[PDB]
């Protein structure tokens, strides 16, 4: 709460106010004539350190500023490029001899940290059609946890595997 | 002067607004869809939608007295994420009436019309809030324009909690339930959150709390806290669109306000947003932001049916998505088509509650052109959405200098469910955002002229310029004297003069809604005085013969063209024989088509000598039997002109609001007859054939089928007089244009009423008195009594057309009647600015009092009244008119003396006085030592009263609520049921309804006997009752009460609820328990 200085007033030694926008350095400093605009105050406006610049949007703005730096700056070649969106929705597959016949596993630019991935490859080795034995021989991740999706494929030219048939259905003795 | 443009259709558009877009923007939204699995798919198209046209029109439409509509369209795009499976074709969707010509949407029966609500448009706002003792509190809340509310607050210490949708938790994971990353807060609250570093009792842990905290860890308890569990939880409140919103403006402003970028055209929400929340709270906490305003626009807004029919709409498909969503994946789906699983069913209805049934709609009032004005446009928040009528306590009822320009003040039902009615500012329009305009039109620091732009905004609130209100000196070419002018900042009203403002009336009448600008100076007359009477003219009758006032300020006229009782040219003509019947610019083959085809156009049927055709309108019951029928104004072969009224309705001679008629009106306390309130006046009024109302109303009848053995309307059973049976018609049918009067006789229902259990004599006096009758029976119609009325249309069908008939029921006996009826006493006839009249007597055109000129005069007053009612100016008018009358003067000019800005209407006044009656040659209806007055040589047999007493012209306008509908008394009849007491719901057998705080009030006295009688022997005792009927008619001494039985009754259930009593004597033998049962 507050008081005075012993009896007084309230002395507006009016003057010109100068709202002058966040973030933006006043130009002006101390004792110094400007006057209604010839520079004044300044963000002369400096950042550091994030790459290529495609250029903010602004059409009608000023600013409605958005920086890019768009720096994932990935220079790939021969990562090509298909369709399907009939009996799905939507694609563009990647699709080169380069052992590149993927799909779009993220979007065609969706943005977000892991699992990152293009595109979905194909790849018929280490398929079948009946059923399995992993009994494999020579393949190596070590255990790793990531035996699994977190895959390690290091080494191995043989995949010993027994496919099969197994139906796991609990049912009373004597059925057929 | 500056036109005002068409009240009418807010809606209209904004009506329109929402199929030019709505009907997509939802439901393509939710467009998609598709079996369970994904594969098997379908849409909504939400493109090319298409409908057919509805050959039902509005008349057609009550023909069948249905609704009237538009079947309702679209195809789906097709069929599967499977095999791209098209099937593609139009699938109906939902059928429904909609706005029509008078501003309605003509449904079933009749044509309602839907009344606008404010409401706390969206946003997320915040106590300030304060205590027991001072020290105070801040505290934080959300709201979309539909959806939970995220609330939030401050323990006295910089502390927090959430609540939303529980009010049981003084629950706070602030950021610990959503974006959980690293101190996050110090990067989007930075200043002092909590102190700037959280508190004690606050840790902020979210690991496990994040989606799993005050979700399960106090929330919704019992099963263990899923991480899942309140993961897909806070989503389930917010992320998922189609459980909440903002609503695009909700975030137009959310964001607006708290500015933060967010454009982002989602009408959902994101994180960041919310802490600016958090912190904002806390920067008004640390008194940086400022309090929101919860009262008024500005957090309130206006919403109106595009949105009233599209919630609902998105909401009742919504029901149809769940149902789909089985119905699409029900089964197999290979061929099964959109055709197949479409159950529009559904859609159609909940609409047809949406207009039909949702509690908005009204039925239109018509019982005044002017009227629906006023009711095309109050509003309220009376809402599904709105408040209580009694928890919505006060400020709720206050005013609110945004009110001013906004909406009116005048208008009040002044009930108990008043101060809720929006008089939609008079001038005002609206935004995508509801928020309505109100003109603030420029001076440039001296200079308005009106050459300045903007005069156009303003739109629910201002702009921080000080700022101008309405009138003022207003120089030729503006310059704005006001030395020093009074003008509004911001609900404050400080001085400054032309450097700082710039806006200003474009009128001087920016607060006022349809009926409250009657008032033709109003300028002096009290507010508080202002209210009921600026509402009588809302409600007014109409009047055979119409009249536009005498005097004038004029407004309205145009509002009258609004009203669409009165008819401009669709296009243009000038009229070849204007039929009363049929005018034209119809097929005319003649010049209402030529400028029917003026500089022709093509869409409308230019091609041939031209072509507008459309029906005028007898006299039709209105929605509250009501009537006028306009009439064919403009004579032939006269030039018109596009969009000009040339049809007079109801009440316009010519764009003009007939209301009343023209009066000399002497004021003066003659042998009483009239002693507050209590009008006098001259049996001229009848003989003038003026004052007359006419009313139409239905009275229908059907026969049912009796499962009992069904029965049929007759053609007679006994006691027919042909006297009776005989303008009467060919089933029993009454005859129409036949004259009616008392207990008339509509058409013959026959009755079953056999005689199994023959009553004790019957069997024997029927075969005794010597005949053998039989009950077939019939309760056939009776007009009721005092029905002197012509008979004057029938709507009637039976089984064929499809009786589109209640079932149960075989055919409509609907028929009716009106009367030319004049006015009498009772007749709660007034004026249109603080008034309310009724009348004695009416008297020999003689005796009443007359004038030196030799006339005599029509309406006493009293003469008190007025200067009592503050409401002076009534002399205004009479005087104004009076010379209107003595020089045929008219005014049509805006209230509010602000020529010169002082007593000009004074000015006015004797001068047109002066000029008139100097050129009126007597000269004598104006006396210098009269200024004002007249004499009034008139007593009993004309002696000269006394003091010169001043007349002249009012406008005497009558009311409905005539005696006639208003009347009432009966002498006993059929009890209730369950009280078994007669009752009086107002009809011919209304109780003479009863006030207990008069039982409280006739015991003062005491005496039992009118109250033991008074009670019981008109309630509980049927045999008492009889009793009595007999005693008097049985020459006995009517005796003893019954006794009451309702008690019994009350006794009954309460035994059953749990009681006991030995109700009983006592001098018994100990007393016992006398059976009271």
């Amino acid at each position: 709460t507050t008081t005075a200085a012993r009896g007084g007033l309230i002395w507006i030694l009016s003057g010109e106010v100068y709202n002058l926008p966040p973030g933006a350095e006043l130009v002006v400093k101390n004792g110094d004539r400007v006057e209604t605009n010839g520079v004044l105050a300044e963000t002369k406006l400096t950042t550091i350190h994030g790459g290529v610049v495609r250029l903010p949007e602004a059409t009608p703005g000023k600013s409605t500023r958005e920086i890019e730096i768009i720096t994932a700056s990935v220079v790939l070649d021969q990562a090509t490029v298909t369709v399907q969106s009939s009996q799905g929705r939507n694609n563009y597959l990647i699709t080169t001899g380069n052992n590149q016949v993927f799909n779009l596993r993220a979007t065609p630019g969706t943005k977000v940290q892991n699992g990152q991935v293009v595109a979905e490859l194909i790849d018929d080795r280490y398929r079948t059609t009946t059923g399995g034995f992993l009994k494999f021989a020579g393949v190596e991740v070590q255990k790793k946890g990531k035996a699994k999706l977190g895959y390690e494929v290091v080494q191995g030219g043989t995949l010993l595997w027994i496919p099969e048939e197994t139906h796991e259905v609990n049912k009373d003795i004597s059925l057929l | 002067a500056f036109l005002l443009p068409d009240l009418i259709e807010i809606q209209r558009s904004s009506f329109r607004w929402f199929l030019e877009e709505g009907l997509i923007e939802e439901l393509n939204s939710f467009s998609p869809i598709t079996d369970y699995t994904g594969k098997l798919e379908l849409h909504f198209l939400g493109h090319n939608y298409k409908l057919k046209e509805p050959k039902y029109s509005v008349e057609e439409a009550k023909r069948r007295d249905s609704t009237y509509a538009v079947q309702m369209y679209v195809p789906t795009r097709l069929l599967n994420k499977e095999t791209g499976d098209i099937k593609e074709q139009e699938v109906f969707i939902g059928d429904l009436p909609l706005m029509t010509d008078r501003g309605t949407f003509i449904i079933n029966g009749a044509e309602r019309v839907i009344v606008n609500q404010i409401v706390r448009s969206p946003g997320v706002y915040y106590k300030s809030e304060i205590d027991k003792n001072g020290r105070r509190t801040y505290s934080a809340s959300l709201i979309p324009n539909r959806g939970a509310w995220l609330k939030f607050e401050t323990d006295r210490n910089d502390l927090v909690w959430v609540r939303i949708d529980k009010t049981r938790k003084l629950s706070a994971q602030v950021l610990l339930k959503a974006l959980g990353l690293s101190d996050n807060e110090i990067f989007d609250a930075l200043r002092h959150p909590e102190y700037f570093q959280k508190t004690i009792e606050k840790e902020g842990q979210f690991s496990e709390e994040e989606a799993l905290m005050e979700l399960y860890r106090k929330l919704r308890p019992g099963e263990p806290p899923t991480v899942l569990g309140g993961q897909q939880l806070l989503d389930s409140r917010f992320f998922d669109p189609k459980r909440y919103d903002l609503g695009r403006v909700g975030r137009y402003k959310l964001n607006k306000k708290l500015r933060l970028s967010v454009p982002d055209t989602v009408r959902v929400l994101t994180s960041g947003d919310i802490l600016a929340a958090v912190d904002y709270l806390i920067n008004l906490e640390y008194d940086i932001g400022s309090i929101d305003d919860i009262d008024h626009l500005g957090n309130r807004r206006v919403r109106s049916v595009g949105e009233l029919l599209q919630n609902q709409v998105r909401v009742g498909l919504n029901r149809l998505e769940r149902i789909i969503r089985e119905r699409m994946t029900v089964s197999d789906a290979e061929v099964l088509t959109p055709a197949s699983l479409v159950n529009p069913k559904p859609l159609v209805a909940a609409i047809k509650e949406f207009f039909g049934s949702s509690q908005l709609s009204q039925f239109m009032d018509q019982t005044n052109p002017l009227a629906e004005l006023t009711h095309k446009r109050r509003l309220s928040a009376l809402g599904p959405g709105g408040l209580t009528r009694e928890r919505a306590g006060f400020a709720v009822r206050d005013i609110h200098p945004s009110h001013y320009g906004r909406i009116c003040p005048i208008e009040t039902p002044e009930g108990p469910n008043a101060g809720l009615i929006g008089s939609l500012a008079t001038h005002a329009r609206v935004n995508q955002y509801g928020f309505l305009e109100t003109p603030f039109r420029p001076v440039e620091n001296g200079r308005v002229r009106f050459d300045q732009p903007a005069a156009y905004m303003t739109a629910d609130e201002e702009d921080d310029l000080r700022v101008a209100p309405g009138d003022i000196p207003v120089d030729e070419n503006g310059y704005i004297i006001g030395p020093q002018v009074p003008v509004r900042y911001r609900q404050e009203f400080s001085t400054t003069t032309p450097e700082q403002v710039d806006y200003v009336a474009v009128s001087p009448v920016q607060i006022v809604s349809v009926a409250t600008s009657m008032i033709p100076f109003l300028e002096h007359d009290d507010a508080n005085r202002a209210l009921m009477g600026s509402n009588m003219q809302r409600q007014a009758v109409p009047l055979l013969k119409p009249e536009r006032p005498l005097v004038g300020t004029g407004l309205e006229a145009q509002g009258a063209r609004d009203s669409g009782m009165v008819i401009v040219s669709r296009t243009d003509g000038d009229v070849v024989y204007v039929d009363a019947t049929e005018i034209r610019v119809r097929v005319s083959g003649q010049l209402p088509t030529a400028s029917g085809k003026s500089t022709d156009n093509g869409q409308l049927t230019s091609q041939k000598g031209q072509e507008i055709r459309y029906t005028v309108s007898k006299y039709q019951r209105s929605n509250q039997d009501t009537c006028l029928n306009q009439k064919p104004l403009v004579r032939i072969g006269e030039r018109v002109v596009a969009g000009q009224v040339l049809a007079d309705g109801s009440s316009t001679e010519g764009g003009e609001l007939a209301l009343g008629q023209n009066i000399v009106v002497a004021y003066m306390p003659w042998e009483g007859y009239n002693y507050e309130d209590a009008i006098l006046i001259s049996e001229r009024l009848v003989q003038d054939d003026i004052y007359t109302s006419i009313h139409i109303e239905k009275y229908e009848i059907e026969a049912r089928q009796t499962k009992l053995g069904p029965e049929e309307i007759t053609r007679e059973i006994p006691n027919v007089g042909e006297d009776a049976l005989r303008q009467l018609d060919e089933q029993g049918i009454i005859r129409i244009g036949a004259w009616v009067e008392a207990g008339d006789i509509l058409v013959g229902k026959v009755t079953p009423k056999g005689e199994s259990d023959q009553p004790p004599e019957e069997k024997l006096l029927r075969a005794i008195f010597g005949e053998k009758a039989r009950d077939v029976r019939d309760n056939s119609l009776r007009v009721p009594n005092g029905e002197k009325g012509r008979v004057v249309d029938v709507r009637l069908f039976t089984r064929e057309q499809g009786d589109e008939l209640p079932p149960g029921a075989n055919m409509v006996v609907r028929v009716y009647v009106a009367q030319k009826r004049k006015i009498q006493v009772g007749d709660k006839m007034a004026g249109r600015h603080g008034n309310k009249g009724i009348i004695s007597r009416i008297l020999p055109i003689e005796d009443m009092p007359y004038l030196p000129d030799g006339s005599p005069v029509d309406i006493v007053l009293n003469p008190l009244g007025v200067p009592s009612r503050m409401n002076v100016g009534q002399v205004f008018e009479c005087l104004l008119g009076w010379a209107g009358h003595t020089l045929g003067v008219r005014f049509k000019i805006t209230p509010f003396d602000e020529m010169y800005g002082e007593e000009s209407s004074r000015r006015i006044v004797h001068g047109k006085l002066q000029e008139a009656r100097d050129e009126t040659g007597k000269d004598w209806v104006y006396n210098p030592d009269d200024p004002g007055k007249i004499m009034v040589y008139d007593g009993r047999t004309g002696e000269a009263f006394d003091r010169p007493v001043t007349i002249g012209v009012a406008y005497m306008l009558k009311l409905v609520h005539l005696v006639d509908d208003k009347i009432h008394a009966r002498s006993t009849g059929p009890y209730s049921l369950v009280t078994q007491q007669p009752l009086g719901g107002k009809a011919q057998q209304g109780g003479q309804r009863f006030g207990e705080m008069e039982v409280w009030a006739l015991e003062a006295f005491g005496a039992a006997y009118t109250l033991q009688e008074l009670l019981t022997v008109k309630s509980d005792d049927m045999q008492g009752r009889n009793e009595a009927l007999n005693a008097i008619v049985k020459g006995k001494a009517i005796p003893r009460p019954g006794t009451p039985e309702s008690f019994k009754v009350l006794m009954r259930e309460l035994q059953s609820l749990g009681l006991d009593i030995a109700v009983h004597k006592v001098e018994t033998q100990a007393d016992g328990s006398s059976l009271d049962v």
